[PDB]
């Protein structure tokens, strides 16, 4: 892109590496958003992404992940502070790649975020779509494999590594 | 000879649904926090002499996807209805619940309970004659628990199948 930045994540099995997933971040729609999971995967601000986990990864629907301060699916933080207002909907949930917020209810995005597998229209509206899977959308349908019905992933799947691209 | 119960456990988010159901199956209790997505477990019990499986459906708090909870309550033989004594929207949150349940399955007169829930804490915000008053308008019993403690637990699973079963003799 020449206005949105690139972002990656080397994925994890248990420490093996699975694979990189590139993103790219819609910040010329979604600036804060976009700007909050840029940050969060450079760790410039002291803390974000780089060690955490996809906790919950539900096949047929999302890979979700980003709580890196309770490490347990319940935390997480932005660059903001604990929470931000929800920015636009602008985007909308259209099929696999989609990169949106998750989120306990209005306002209240932090760094917990999902990739779809799949196209959730019904989640238009309720959750910030800022980004799309660039390159590596097989490493993302690799992940999805380990997940199950209610979430819970027969092995950890980390972000072993992650930051900016030129 | 047995029986067998659909049980299904229901309420807002964080009041202690599975906190509940994980005494009942696994007799231990954690401060973390697990997010359900759902779970199902199974238990042979003896309630009043009478053997029976219990199978248990542990719901997430959320209300959305309608299609599903419809078939939970569809399913579901009985409904403990949780909520915590310390969390006043969730016990706002009961008439829902119920409402759902009673036009689901077509019927004024369901088996359910009332729980409230983390009576070991110190900042209730629900008294039990609230509550109590609550149970008594929908001719349902309440039972107070802690999930930490185990108190009420065995009581509230147990008084819900003697619940189901006075509504088979009708
Ligand atoms: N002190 C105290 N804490 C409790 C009690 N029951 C549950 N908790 C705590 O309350 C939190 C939420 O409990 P949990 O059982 O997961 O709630 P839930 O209703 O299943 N939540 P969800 O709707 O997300 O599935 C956890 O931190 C748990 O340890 C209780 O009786 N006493
Ligand atoms: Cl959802
Ligand atoms: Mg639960």
């Amino acid at each position: 892109s020449m206005v949105n930045p690139t972002v990656f994540f080397d994925i994890a099995v248990d420490g093996e590496p699975l694979g990189r997933v590139s993103f790219e971040l819609f910040a010329d729609k979604v600036p804060k958003t976009a700007e909050n999971f840029r940050a969060l995967s450079t760790g410039e601000k002291g803390f974000g992404y780089k060690g955490s986990c996809f906790h919950r990864i539900i096949p047929g629907f999302m890979c979700q992940g980003g709580d890196f301060t309770r490490h347990n699916g319940t935390g997480g933080k932005s660059i903001y502070g604990e929470k931000f207002e929800d920015e636009n909907f602008i985007l909308k949930h259209t099929g696999p790649g989609i990169l949106s917020m998750a989120n306990a209810g209005p306002n209240t995005n932090g760094s917990q975020f999902f990739i779809c597998t799949a196209k959730t229209e019904w989640l238009d509206g309720k959750h910030v779509v800022f980004g799309k899977v660039k390159e590596g959308m097989n490493i993302v349908e690799a992940m999805e494999r380990f997940g199950s019905r209610n979430g819970k992933t027969s092995k950890k799947i980390t972000i072993a590594d992650c930051g900016q691209l030129e | 000879s047995m029986t067998e119960y659909k049980l299904v456990v229901v309420g807002a988010c964080g009041v202690g649904k599975s906190a509940l159901t994980i005494q009942l199956i696994q007799n231990h209790f954690v401060d973390e926090y697990d997010p359900t997505i759902e779970d199902s477990y199974r238990k042979q019990v003896v309630i009043d002499g009478e053997t029976c499986l219990l199978d248990i459906l542990d719901t997430a708090g959320q209300e959305e996807y309608s299609a599903m909870r419809d078939q939970y309550m569809r399913t579901g033989e009985g409904f403990l209805c949780v909520f915590a004594i310390n969390n006043t929207k969730s016990f706002e949150d009961i008439h829902h619940y119920r409402e759902q349940i009673k036009r689901v399955k077509d019927s004024e007169d369901v088996p359910m309970v009332l729980v409230g829930n983390k009576c070991d804490l110190p900042s209730r915000t629900v008294d039990t004659k609230q509550a109590q008053d609550l149970a008594r308008s929908y001719g349902i019993p309440f039972i107070e628990t802690s999930a930490k403690t185990r108190q009420g637990v065995d009581d509230a699973f147990y008084t819900l199948v003697r619940e189901i079963r006075k509504h088979k003799e009708k």
